[PDB]
């Protein structure tokens, strides 16, 4: 339940 | 099989993750690889960054396990050892916050 980052994806 | 990590830190969790990467003078990039405190048998990357609201604050990341071995943090980009994704992301930030500039001191 703590915050994780996600590395985000561009299309 | 070559055995051999500064920035492994096993057992910690993430407010003591926090406590030493927010040590005076450390950059951001600064960071660690530590056990999962939420997710049994995966990882986390606990990396130093700053942004103007939040001031000096710490980014984690989750490490994932694939099922039958290897790491991930995006499916697109896994590798074999913690060492090779360490070393991947010492090079370029990849969707991470920063790089991993240097191992928790
Ligand atoms: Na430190």
């Amino acid at each position: 339940e703590p915050q994780y980052e996600e590395i985000p994806i561009y299309l | 099989h070559h055995s051999s990590m500064e920035w492994y830190f096993g057992k910690l969790g993430r407010k003591d993750a926090e406590r030493q990467l927010l040590s005076f003078g450390n950059p951001r990039g600064t960071f660690l690889i530590r056990e999962s405190e939420t997710t049994k048998g995966a990882y986390s990357l606990s990396i130093r960054d700053w942004d103007d609201m939040k001031g000096d604050h710490v980014k984690h990341y989750k490490i994932r396990k694939l099922d039958n071995g290897g790491y991930y943090i995006t499916t697109r980009a896994q590798f074999e050892t913690l060492q090779q994704l360490v070393q991947h992301y010492s090079e370029r930030a990849a969707g991470l916050c920063c790089r991993l500039v240097v191992p928790c001191h």
